[PDB]
């Protein structure tokens, strides 16, 4: 139950916390929430050299329409992204997301940047922010680099951020007008994590064509994943129970999910769904 | 006049202590100069041993001893078992640790090793620095590969277990004389209570020639290990955060403290890690049944039969084998059965070690029952409802001294069902059932299923359980009870029975529990018993403090006389010109030559004891699931359980039993159950992978369906009631999905998960 | 191994103390500062128990480092009962038997606080079951909770 | 007298309000008849406990 | 005298007691704990004598246990209280006092 | 404002703990270091009871403060006995009935511990009584005292 010995400092700014660390060092972690971290050291999972808690400094909690994206400080609690700026068909999607994130009492502490840079197989946000092509501006004491979402997510509880190089803000491209957003989860409790589920969005031509769509997958592999090909079967079509119905099946084929106690390999895939198809239905709705 | 308060829905007692934050847990106890203890704890489920002496953990500062088995295997011996019937084969065997091993290791959660530290962070930081040396063993896991050689864990003759077997009446000829003969094999879970407050102990030596202080009435075998009595107990009073019979009697870490406490001198605290709980505490529900069901043309049952192995775990707790006893007496539940075999064994694997799960062999033989009667439902085609209607009691003949070797539950004597009839509660506990058969108007629904549940709550238990009454000076009545404060508001139930007998309020009733110094002797409260006994005891108590007022407070002033109006809270006399309140009774008589009360329950010979009481409860549940064919989750529509039960001395708190009761089966049903990899490594350690029911999945909707019909014989005839809400919400939920298909019946593997709800389109093909 | 200086203000009271960095908040409330209120039953934030107000916010007091607290405001099921009188969600809790053991005590009604405090929204049986549903108990089988959740925003709003 | 020992008492109440637990030295430790009558909360609820004097 | 252990002052055990003042505890306290060690030796010696078969005479009788007859077996003081454990009973005794109480000194 | 650490060595377990410098050793010498052995009767070296063996010599654990032990052997009642068996000194003392209540038991014990291990003198009833003069008891009066402390000087020397 209890943690190991580490020692803490409580950062003061950006550059101030990532000297902090870098001295630290070594092995020294930053710690904003601590819903994963702080867990972890409860089971003496990780034992890190000394923590600097990031949590105190100022200019990281904000929103903002910046120009054709929306910026998003890696500070910003998911309790926040429920309730918030999110409006006019750009949603985006992201507050039913962030809906599914366990309970309150967890969103309530919990942040946008923290949950990417830990990066779980089964993590929600990723899978969501995939689907809006995302944009994160990972600050660090050298330079300030901007990673696609693409290239964030490299494996389960593994992100492509060299120690140090500090999460700061998330982007999104802000779409459509007009368009429809949906996503669903598959879980034995609400709340969970979840066996299989599927985050699509689509942009449609008027009237019933479609000119653009994005989807993606939780519980694939190690980490979210692209339908790439499952989306082009979708473009420039009719968006019937034919071409849905095609394109979930072929957004499954390619999958290699690990089996778990809840979920067995060829289920959790079989699990990926029909979260895909009737996460494209409510997709589309006047939307 | 004047009121009653015996079955009226009063505010419980236990209430404010727990909602203000005064209630004190073992956990929130702490005691100058403590040592902090962690256990070291198996990491192999199965092997021999060539452990170090850290050293590297003595040598951390802070540290102030490390026990080993060296320590406490000279002595106390291995844990004790109970009373004192089952002692017809010879165990140790098992019990458990025990205390600690340092030859063979039987499961992953086994303690080896204790540290004691300043704090307990300095504790499980010095554990870990522990090495212990390991020898892999062939690794047991499955009940019937236990039996059959090739493997075994008491690797002298031992070797697994105990077998149990029940019969009369001619079981074979019935098979031979019938047209319709049913078998199955059926398996069930691995679960446990897992209660929110895990163990605690707390333990203060007087360490002048003296005693031990112990925090969280089974002293008995710590004293006895120990050798410490005359007791020199001293069992403290705390309020318990649920035990459903999981934290049962003694543990390892039980002695282990106060041995510890008592060879230094020094407090000694210890709290259980959460993770250690799902890996150290009495597990459950793991039973496998094979059964033999034989019918006639009419479709009544003729008799029962087969095998059931249970898996014990690694080795005997409580129960010992009380449970593995009880479940190959009671298989056949509330039927006509004229015979039947019932053979049960009581094996061992690589497992933590089982207790007395709420209602433990009810939950798993009445998922085997109401399964086989499906099936034969199917098999015959007859209608499943009214199979249990043709089949059931016999409503004339009553008493009805079962066939087989019974009663025998756990022994001595009879026994049969003479508990009120059992089907015009079948029938009358039918509000809303025909018409939530109204299905599908084609659609996704699916559902509906049956359950039944006879109990062996009653256990005498037995054969009493003391009480005591006192009232004095200021306006308030004390009353202290051999039974225990587990949750189910038993602190409230006695304040009732006591309040209707004394003529006064239930708020100026205090009550007083397991504090071992003030109450030298009792039972506790297990197999849903204490009502009818320490009830008796509070009951026969208060019904001797009157008859000292209402005789010697006839003295106090005149007359004898002797007269009408008995109390309104004192004695108005011959008339309602004034009189002599009841406190002022107890006021007057102290230092005057004797003393103001009672505690009747009981002498040389006994009291209170309601003896070997039979009083069966029963009851039906019933189920209407929705399921979404791919995904395979559930949605339960409709939930109502029944039951019949004596008096029903609280309808409030018994409605929170009832569905309390109830969620935990359902919870047994489709989310809960212990897991293992291949190399016997527990799995389902933490609290995502072990399921507990949350507040959206279960149903808004629990029916509290309670008769009072015939009451039993023992006094204001009363029944067990904390264990008949789970009993059959296994059975019900299994036909309920299976109807929800459809295909017919065929399940067994508890619990039922989506993946397995994916018969989705292997129903198309 | 240096220990930190902290400042916290638990139910109106402020306090001043040295700790060790990795002593998680949940056991800083119980010892030395006696609280036995808050209770723990799992160790990874899904019981409930573990449930405290946090600067208005409820958060687990058992994902948080104590030192993570440092000059913020913390309150507890010790705060609600105010000169004798249990706050209204104590008194219909008790009203309703919404509790059993007691564990699952402080974290329901620490989370159920801010949302009654605040003047929306009403409760109803389905919403009133979201409300509490981070919230876990093995007694009751909340349909007593989520009724007796209802009943204290009753006699709160459309009060007679 | 003077002895060597000087007065010396420790309290401590269960909260539960059920009792109160008394170290105290209190010379007929028999005698928690006067303190409970004066707090008027006798008469168990006031368990004396042993102490050497 | 060794294997004897003495409780006192602690009143969830001794719910009455009077006290210790005016050189008297020997007596009254003492004379408490003769016929309580009286009453035993009669729980005792009666038990014993339904234990084995023989009745209430013997040898004489104190090791402390059961010597009846001259010398063939024995009972100890302990295993008899041992015994009585959960059957139907209780191995001891309290017998000051009652109304018109116990210990007498009036 | 100030704090200090101490390194002491008591009855032969060194401990390091930060006091304030005002708490006297006697206070100290019984917490945290719970060794409630050595007693306080009167308050300005008087009593006996008090008294604890200072680096190999008796001196009032009460007017001294903590502060001024550092890096120091200290000993008490408690070190006398070795594995069970009581130290002579505590023998003769219980042989002769020396002792009725027990205060004055760890200061005359502890004044006569460094006497009786070096290996003079005798100690005959006059000098034996000059001896313990520094420690008062209320109970004996010394009669006994004075005749247990001669019984374990003749065991120890002529002996047989
Ligand atoms: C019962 C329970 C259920 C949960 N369910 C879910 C769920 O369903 N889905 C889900 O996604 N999550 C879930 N979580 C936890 C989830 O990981 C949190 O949303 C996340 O940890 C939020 O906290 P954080 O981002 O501040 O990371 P914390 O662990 O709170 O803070 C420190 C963490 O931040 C990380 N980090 C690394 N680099 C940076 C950086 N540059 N900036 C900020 N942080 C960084 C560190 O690796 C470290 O792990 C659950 C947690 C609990 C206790
Ligand atoms: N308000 C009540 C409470 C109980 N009863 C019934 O009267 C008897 C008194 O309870 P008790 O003798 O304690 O019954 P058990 O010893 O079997 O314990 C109660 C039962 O149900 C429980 N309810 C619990 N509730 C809580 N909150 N926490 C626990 O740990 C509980 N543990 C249990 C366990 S264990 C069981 S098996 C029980 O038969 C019960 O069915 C009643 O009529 N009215
Ligand atoms: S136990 Fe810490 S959050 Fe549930
Ligand atoms: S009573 Fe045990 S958790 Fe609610
Ligand atoms: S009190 Fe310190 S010497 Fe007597
Ligand atoms: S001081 Fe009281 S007995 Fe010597
Ligand atoms: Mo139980």
């Amino acid at each position: 139950m209890k943690p190991p010995s580490f020692d803490y400092v409580v950062a003061d700014s950006v550059e101030h916390a990532l000297r902090l660390l870098a001295d630290g060092g070594d092995d020294a972690k930053i710690i904003a929430g601590g819903q994963s971290l702080v867990p972890l050291l409860n089971f003496r999972m990780s034992r890190p050299s000394l923590l600097v808690d990031i949590n105190r400094v100022p200019g990281l909690a904000n929103i903002r329409k910046s120009d054709q994206t929306i910026a998003i400080g890696a500070l910003t609690r998911h309790a926040k992204l429920t309730t918030s700026k999110t409006i006019s068909q750009n949603l985006p999607i992201l507050s039913e997301a962030a809906a599914w994130i366990a309970h309150p009492q967890i969103r309530n502490r919990g942040t946008i940047g923290g949950s990417l840079a830990h990066a779980d197989a089964a993590a929600e946000l990723p899978v969501v922010l995939l689907a809006l092509d995302a944009y994160v501006t990972a600050q660090s004491l050298q330079g300030e680099r901007k990673i696609p979402l693409k290239e964030l997510l490299v494996s389960h509880f593994v992100s492509s951020i060299l120690p140090g190089e500090l999460i700061v803000e998330v982007n999104v491209p802000q779409l459509p007008h007009g368009s429809g957003a949906a996503f669903d989860e598959f879980s034995r409790r609400h709340g969970d994590y979840a066996i299989g589920g599927a985050a699509s969005i689509v942009t449609l031509d008027e009237q019933g064509k479609c000119s653009r769509a994005r989807i993606t997958v939780l519980g694939g592999g190690s980490t979210a994943i692209r339908c790439q090909e499952a989306e082009n079967i979708l473009i420039d079509s009719t968006l019937s129970s034919h071409d849905i119905a095609a394109a979930a099946h072929a957004a499954v084929q390619g999958l290699d999910p690990v089996p778990t106690v809840h979920g067995s390999a060829q289920y959790r895939a079989q699990v990926i769904r029909t979260m895909v198809e009737r996460t494209l239905a409510k997709a589309l709705h006047r939307a | 006049n004047r009121q009653a308060w015996i079955g009226q829905e009063v505010l419980r007692r236990e209430d404010r202590r727990l909602l203000t934050g005064t209630a004190t847990f073992a956990g929130d106890l702490g005691v100058p100069g403590q040592l902090h203890m962690r256990i070291v704890r198996s990491t192999q489920a199965h092997a021999r041993i060539v452990s170090i002496d850290a050293t590297e953990a003595e040598k951390t500062p802070g540290v102030r001893m490390v026990i080993t088995s060296e320590h406490t295997r000279h002595l106390g011996s291995v844990l004790l078992e109970e009373l004192g019937y089952h002692e017809i084969y010879e165990n140790i065997e098992d019990f458990s640790h025990p205390v600690l091993a340092v030859d063979k290791v039987l499961y992953v959660g086994q303690p080896v090793v204790a540290v004691l530290a300043v704090d307990p962070y300095l504790a499980e930081d010095a554990a870990e620095l522990v090495s212990i040396e390991y020898e892999p063993l062939p690794v047991l896991l499955d009940p019937e590969e236990a039996l059959t050689g090739k493997v075994e864990l008491f690797p002298g003759r031992g070797n697994e277990g105990a077998r149990i077997k029940k019969a009369y009446g001619d079981i074979d000829r019935a098979f031979a004389e019938a047209e319709h003969v049913i078998r199955h094999k059926y398996v069930t879970n691995r679960h446990s209570g897992v209660p929110m407050e895990p163990r605690a102990v707390v333990v203060q030596p007087d360490p002048a020639r003296d005693t031990l202080f112990i925090w969280g009435d089974n002293r008995r075998i710590i004293a006895k290990m120990l050798n410490l009595p005359e007791v020199n107990v001293r069992m403290k009073h705390v309020e318990i955060g649920g035990s459903f019979g999981v934290k049962g009697g003694v543990f390892p870490e039980n002695v282990v403290a106060a041995w510890a406490a008592r060879t230094l001198g020094v407090p000694i605290k210890w709290t259980e890690d959460r993770v250690e709980h799902m890996t150290s505490t009495s597990h459950a529900r793991e039973m496998v049944h094979k059964l033999e069901l034989a019918l006639d043309a009419e479709g009544r049952i003729l008799g029962m039969k087969d095998e059931i192995f249970h898996n014990h775990g690694a080795y005997f707790r409580q129960a010992e084998p009380l449970v593995s006893d009880i479940t190959a007496g009671i298989v056949f539940g509330p039927y006509r059965v004229p015979a039947y075999d019932a053979t049960l064994h009581a094996v061992f694997t690589n497992k933590t070690p089982v207790g007395a799960y709420r209602a433990p062999g009810r939950y798993e033989s009445t998922f085997a029952r109401e399964r086989i009667f499906d099936l034969a439902c199917a098999e015959i085609g007859l209608s499943k409802t009214e199979f249990r209607r043709r089949n059931l009691l016999t409503a004339e003949d009553l008493p009805w001294t079962p066939g087989l070797d019974i009663v025998h539950e756990p022994y001595h004597f009879d026994s049969g069902d003479v508990v009120k009839h059992f089907n015009e509660a079948l029938e009358a506990a039918n509000f809303s059932e025909w018409l939530e058969e109204s299905k599908r108007l084609r659609a996704d629904g699916r559902k509906v299923g049956v359950g039944l549940g006879v109990l062996m709550d009653k256990a005498g238990l037995g054969l009493f359980e003391t009480g005591g009454v006192e009232v004095s000076r200021a306006g308030r009545v004390t009353v202290k009870t051999g039974g225990s404060s587990v949750g189910q508001g038993i602190e409230t139930v006695l304040a009732q029975i006591v309040a209707e007998e004394l003529q006064i309020a239930p708020e100026n009733i205090d009550i007083v529990h397991s504090d071992t110094e003030l109450i030298p002797d009792g039972v506790g409260s297990w197999s849903s018993r204490s009502t009818v006994l320490a009830g008796g005891a509070a009951r026969k108590a208060a019904l001797a403090v009157v008859e000292k007022a209402r005789r010697l407070a006839s003295e106090m002033l005149e007359a004898d006389p002797d007269d009408l109006e008995l109390t309104a809270g004192s004695f108005k006399v011959k008339g309602t010109d004034q009189q002599i309140s009841l406190y002022e009774i107890a006021a007057a008589r102290d230092p005057f030559t004797a003393r103001a009360d009672n505690d009747e329950p009981g002498l040389a010979a006994d009291a209170v004891y309601m003896n070997n009481a039979m009083n069966y409860p029963y009851g039906v549940t019933l189920v209407q699931i929705e399921l979404d064919p791919d995904t395979g989750g559930h949605r339960i529509l409709r939930f109502s359980t029944s039951t019949e039960a004596g008096r029903v001395i609280n309808p409030l708190t018994t409605r929170g039993q009832i569905i309390g009761a109830a969620v935990q089966g359902i919870g047994g049903a489709l989310y809960e159950e212990f897991l293992y990899e291949e190399d016997g490594q527990p799995i389902t350690t933490s609290f995502m992978d072990y399921l507990l029911p949350s507040a959206q999945e279960m149903p808004n909707v629990d029916c509290f369906v309670t008769e009072d019909a015939k009451s039993p014989d023992n006094p204001f005839g009363a029944k067990g009631l904390g264990e008949i809400g789970i009993i059959a919400a296994g059975a019900a939920i299994a036909s309920a999905i299976d109807d929800a298909i459809a295909d017919g019946v065929h399940t067994d593997r508890l619990p039922v998960t989506p993946e397995q709800i994916f018969s989705r389109c292997q129903g198309l093909n | 191994m240096n220990a930190f200086r902290l400042t916290v203000e638990v139910n109106g009271v402020t306090h001043a103390t040295d700790v060790e960095p990795r002593r998680l908040l949940a056991d800083f409330l119980r010892d030395d500062l006696h609280l036995r209120g808050t209770r723990v039953g799992c160790e990874h934030g899904v019981c409930g128990s573990c449930t405290v107000i946090l600067d208005g916010q409820p958060v687990r007091s058992c994902t948080v480092l104590a030192v993570q607290a440092n000059n913020s405001r913390i309150e507890t099921v010790e705060s609600l009962q105010k000169d004798g009188q249990l706050h209204p969600l104590q008194r219909s809790f008790s009203k309703c038997h919404a509790l059993q053991c007691g564990f699952c005590t402080s974290g329901f009604l620490m989370t159920l606080k801010p949302l009654y405090d605040d003047e929306d929204v009403t409760l109803d049986a389905t919403s009133a079951r979201e409300a509490i549903s981070g919230n876990l108990c093995r007694c009751t089988g909340y349909q007593q909770i989520v009724e007796a959740t209802v009943d204290a925003f009753h006699c709160r709003d459309h009060n007679d | 007298g003077v002895p060597m020992e000087p007065r010396a008492v420790v309290v401590q109440p269960d909260p539960a309000r059920d009792t109160l637990f008394i170290w105290g030295t209190v010379h007929v430790h028999d005698n928690r008849r006067i303190i409970a009558k004066m707090l008027n909360l006798p008469e168990v609820n006031v368990r004396m406990k042993h102490v050497e004097i």
